[PDB]
């Protein structure tokens, strides 16, 4: 029986209990064994507020980028190498949380497709920046393309990550 | 030590060419961001009590003059597109402001802290 | 006496320091592709990167002993870093040139370009062979 | 409650065969069910404690398995004083009974 | 506001909710991403209409 | 340097000679004089 307010669970929840009984052989003899599972649920309101949101604003600042004329190079430079740093002290700061597994977690997964949006904007602007006094048609045909295609691109891949990730 | 290193530093900028937009911009607002880190250790120092201590006085006055010296920038560029005369005489003008206002800050506030 | 041989996974490292140095020295070669003309984007690539290194080593090394010789994971940060290093001295090299003799210039952006992957790729392989 | 559905609701085999009769739980019951053997006009007899624990007097041919939700009772080699009725009950929560299995030859 | 915002998570526990100190942070975030942002739409539209 | 390039910047587009020439000094003379002071901080910290 658990007491109604002794709750000091800060970042779980407590959905129920379970008993059982049983028989475990050890080197000295065959001994009973009586077992209570605790089931506790994560909440996951911490690490949307302090990965998830940071993570996406990450990314929307470096989508931002292509919006800005292709005669302003420093601007666009700045724009991607700081979202780059930005997303490698995310990813740095993500895992201190969690014991040092050796095996990737959503939150990995999410962090690594946040950093490949990134760096994929950063070198988007890069061959941009090639073609540009060049061919700049194909120059500005291949930023409008990005306009639409990278939010399309990180919208899909949410709605696919959060849609198996929140009904398992 | 590195307070007063970072002041000193922002008061470069006044030595910069007006016309270099991006270095000054960068210099005051870089300067800004290493004051707070500074701000943030320095008050790690010691427990969290809510009262002022001498050195966040410091440090808070470092900053003031830190935001002082950016805020000028801005307010000289923009003052270029309007009067030139203006913003010409303001550089010459905080460079000596500055300084000057620091060693007196200094001087303040060692005398009435030391002799106590 | 009763003893243990533990060998140590290494995926935790990948993920946390491994790969994002690799993905910064990438982004330090990004450099090269930049036109040689402009001053302010490439050292700002070439800064931002050296930093992001400096940051990774300093928030790895919050975690170990004060150890006087060198890990293996700080040969490859210290590999990365002068890596990094090497492609902000190179821009510094064309800076330097520029104005004089254009020609050269673009010559050494392009031999940079070509090179710096396969001396990377080079020193990643003698690495990985000499410890696994 | 706990509902216990057992299946099939009655079968036949002949002398010296292999059955099993299986039970199903609603909720989780751990491995706290008991399986009973009531003869015609006579009171239940436990033969299966705990999930697979044979009752003291039960011969070595029955035998229990299951926890969580699925449990089974394998009579192997079944005799001639094998018929009657088989009901599984739950006791990880207020007592409740399966509606039995009733076996023939 | 980055950095000022990981010095100050440092100290508290990893609750689920937003604290006020958290909802202001967020605050001006959102004003600084949104200046940036105010740049961003006015040199996208410059090159166009020189007044607006 | 910051100081060195303050002054360069300060005496360019007025007196490019003197900028070209405090810059082509510095050139040599910081590397070498960082290199004395290292020199004798090692040789006074560790020959000890
Ligand atoms: C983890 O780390 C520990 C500690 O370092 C290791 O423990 C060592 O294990 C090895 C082997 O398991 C031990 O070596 C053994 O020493 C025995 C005694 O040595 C006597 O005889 C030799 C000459 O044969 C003399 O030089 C020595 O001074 C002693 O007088 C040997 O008997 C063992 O067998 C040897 O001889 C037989 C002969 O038939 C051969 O068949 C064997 O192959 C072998 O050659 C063996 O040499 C060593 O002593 C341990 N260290 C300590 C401090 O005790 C663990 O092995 C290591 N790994 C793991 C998984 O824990
Ligand atoms: C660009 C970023 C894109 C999305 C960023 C949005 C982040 C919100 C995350 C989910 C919303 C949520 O549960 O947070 C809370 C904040 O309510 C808000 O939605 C705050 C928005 C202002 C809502 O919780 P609640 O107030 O209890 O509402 C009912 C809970 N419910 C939402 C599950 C029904
Ligand atoms: C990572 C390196 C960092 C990634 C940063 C992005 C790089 C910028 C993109 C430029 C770009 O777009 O590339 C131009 C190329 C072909 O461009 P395109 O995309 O194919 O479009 C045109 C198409 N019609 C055609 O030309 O075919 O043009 C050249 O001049 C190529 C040779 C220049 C330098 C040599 C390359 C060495 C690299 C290779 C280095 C060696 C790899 C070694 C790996 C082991
Ligand atoms: C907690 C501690 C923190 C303290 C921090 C404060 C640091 C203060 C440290 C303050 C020291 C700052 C040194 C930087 C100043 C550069 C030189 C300058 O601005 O003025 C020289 C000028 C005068 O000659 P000219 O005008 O060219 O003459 C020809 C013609 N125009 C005429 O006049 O006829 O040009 C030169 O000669 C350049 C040679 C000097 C270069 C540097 C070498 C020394 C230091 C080299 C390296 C300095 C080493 C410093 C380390 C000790
Ligand atoms: C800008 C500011 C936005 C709002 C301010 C902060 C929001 C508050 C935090 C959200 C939060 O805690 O909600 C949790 C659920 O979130 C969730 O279920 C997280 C869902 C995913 C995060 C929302 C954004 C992801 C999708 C965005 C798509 C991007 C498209 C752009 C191209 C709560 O739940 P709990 O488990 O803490 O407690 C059990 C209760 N349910
Ligand atoms: C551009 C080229 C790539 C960058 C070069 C990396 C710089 C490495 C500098 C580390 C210094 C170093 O080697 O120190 C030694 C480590 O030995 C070692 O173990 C290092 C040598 C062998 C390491 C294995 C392979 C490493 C990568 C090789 C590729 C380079 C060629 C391309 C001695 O250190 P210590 O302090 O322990 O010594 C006595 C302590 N009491
Ligand atoms: C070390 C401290 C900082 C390191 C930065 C050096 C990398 C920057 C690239 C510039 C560079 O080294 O250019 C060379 C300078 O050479 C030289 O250094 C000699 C040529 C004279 C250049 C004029 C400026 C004085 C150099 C200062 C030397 C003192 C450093 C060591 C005491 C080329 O120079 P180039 O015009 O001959 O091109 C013909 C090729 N060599
Ligand atoms: C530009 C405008 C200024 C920026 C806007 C700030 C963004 C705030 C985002 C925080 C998200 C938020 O409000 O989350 C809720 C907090 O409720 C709250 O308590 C927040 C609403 C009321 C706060 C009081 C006043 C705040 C400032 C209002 C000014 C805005 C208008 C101007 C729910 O959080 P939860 O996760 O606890 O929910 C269920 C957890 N299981
Ligand atoms: C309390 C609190 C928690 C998180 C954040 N934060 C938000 C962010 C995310 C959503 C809304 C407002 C700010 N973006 C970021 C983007 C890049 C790097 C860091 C952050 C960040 O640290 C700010 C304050």
């Amino acid at each position: 029986v658990v007491a109604e307010d002794g709750s000091r669970l800060n970042q779980y929840d407590l959905l129920g209990q379970t008993v059982d009984s049983g028989i475990v052989q050890s080197s000295t003899g065959e001994y009973v064994v009586m077992t209570t599972h605790f089931h506790l649920k994560r909440k996951i309101g911490y690490f949307v507020i302090q990965t998830y949101l940071p993570c996406i604003m990450t990314v929307i600042l470096s989508q931002v980028s292509f919006w800005l004329n292709r005669e302003s190079v420093p601007a666009r430079t700045v724009f991607g190498v700081t979202t780059v740093l930005t997303m490698t002290t995310l990813s740095i700061s993500a895992r201190n949380s969690l014991p040092k597994v050796a095996y990737a977690t959503a939150m990995d997964w999410f962090i690594a497709v946040c950093y490949a949006f990134v760096f994929s904007a950063l070198i988007e602007f890069a061959t941009v920046n090639y073609f540009t006094k060049s061919q700049p048609a194909r120059a500005a045909k291949i930023d409008r393309l990005s306009r639409i295609a990278f939010p399309l691109l990180f919208g899909i891949f949410n709605l696919v990550y959060w849609a198996t990730y929140l009904n398992r | 030590i590195p307070c007063t290193l970072i002041v000193v530093l922002s008061w470069v900028s006044f030595w910069i060419n007006k016309d270099a937009v991006p270095a000054r911009t960068s210099l005051g607002i870089t300067t800004v961001l290493t004051m707070t880190t500074l701000s943030t250790i320095a008050r790690k120092s010691l427990p969290k009590v809510s009262y002022v201590t001498a050195m966040d006085l410091f440090v808070s006055v470092c900053f003031i003059f830190v935001f002082s010296a950016l805020v000028e920038y801005g307010t000289l560029h923009y003052f270029v597109s309007s009067q030139p005369a203006r913003a010409a005489k303001m550089d010459s003008y905080a460079r000596i402001f500055f300084p000057t206002a620091f060693c007196l800050f200094n001087l303040v506030y060692w005398v009435s802290y030391l002799y106590l | 006496s009763l003893s243990f041989k533990l060998k140590r996974n290494i995926g935790y490292f990948i993920l946390q320091t491994y790969m994002p140095s690799i993905l910064i020295t990438i982004l330090s070669w990004v450099s090269f592709w930049i036109n040689y003309d402009a001053s302010a984007a490439r050292v700002a690539l070439g800064i931002t990167t050296v930093l992001t290194m400096t940051t990774i080593n300093t928030h790895l090394r919050e975690t170990l002993p004060k150890i006087p010789y060198v890990k293996a994971i700080d040969m490859y940060l210290m590999g990365c870093f002068v890596f990094v290093f090497m492609a902000l001295l190179e821009y510094a090299l064309v800076n330097y040139i520029f104005f004089s003799q254009p020609a050269r210039a673009a010559a050494i952006d392009r031999w940079s370009r070509i090179f710096f992957p396969v001396v990377f790729s080079f020193f990643n392989i003698v690495y990985w062979l000499y410890y696994v | 409650n706990i509902v216990m559905t057992q299946s099939p609701k009655s079968m036949s085999m002949s002398v010296g065969e292999r059955v099993t009769l299986s039970c199903k739980a609603s909720e989780y019951v751990g491995t706290y069910v008991s399986w009973y053997q009531q003869k015609p006009e006579q009171s239940p007899k436990l033969l299966i404690y705990g999930a697979s624990n044979r009752y003291t007097g039960v011969p070595d041919r029955f035998t229990g398995s299951g926890s969580a939700t699925d449990f089974t009772l394998t009579i192997g080699s079944v005799q001639a004083e094998d018929l009657a009725d088989y009901h599984c009950g739950q006791s990880y929560s207020y007592p409740t009974f399966g509606a039995g299995t009733k076996l023939e030859l």
